């Protein structure tokens, strides 16, 4: 996961 | 009394429900269901262009994203109405996710692209349509710059969807420009  | 309208409310409930599901079922099982389409066979499951925004793996990010969602989305729903909040959310969610997956693939999520859109929108709409009754406080501009900057320079310790955040901001600016040609 890249978090936004 | 209540400051959060139905759309503000239902988005927070959904984010919480998904956060719980990720504890119970695991991050990956939920990502498989809710991620941006990560295969051509999945490109017609249309929910996935928006549902990435409901996923968090980090207690800190969900807290902060929901904090600014509650405050900025709440302001927008109260003053400009439910429909307006829905449209900024769907469009910012769609385009932020598009730019993010374009450059880094589909494994991402978080309400933060929508939050940056809302920041952009409330700011610019306040700046050049003062009579709209929406305004981004200076203290909040400061807080949002530090947060952005922390992300850009990897100070949080985790992987950051910088594409989605910057794309989200741009969308919210563009919509506010258009919305306030007047
Ligand atoms: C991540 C945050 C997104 C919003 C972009 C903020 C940049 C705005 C530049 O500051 C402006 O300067 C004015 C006085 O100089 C302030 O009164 C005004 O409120 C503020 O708009
Ligand atoms: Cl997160």
């Amino acid at each position: 996961f890249a978090t936004a | 009394r209540e400051r959060a309208g139905p759309v503000t409310w239902v988005m927070m409930i959904a984010c919480v429900v998904v956060f719980i599901a990720m504890q119970i079922l695991g991050d990956q099982e939920v990502m498989l269901w809710l991620a941006w389409p990560f295969d051509p066979t999945l490109k017609f499951e249309f929910w996935r262009y928006f549902t990435h925004a409901l996923m968090h793996i980090s207690l800190m990010h969900i807290l902060f994203n929901l904090l600014w969602w509650w405050y900025l989305g709440g302001a927008v729903e109260k003053r400009l109405g439910s429909g307006k909040l829905i449209v900024i959310t769907l469009i910012s969610a769609l385009l932020s996710g598009y730019v993010q997956q374009k450059f880094s693939g589909p494994w991402f999520g978080g309400l933060s692209g929508v939050v940056y859109a809302l920041m952009g929108y409330v700011w610019l709409r306040g700046e050049r349509d003062p009579q709209s009754g929406i305004y981004l406080q200076r203290g909040l501009i400061i807080f949002a710059l530090i947060w952005i900057v922390a992300g850009w320079f990897d100070l949080f310790g985790m992987s950051m969807a910088n594409g989605a955040h910057i794309a989200g901001l741009a969308v919210g600016l563009a919509m506010a420009f258009v919305d306030s040609l007047n």
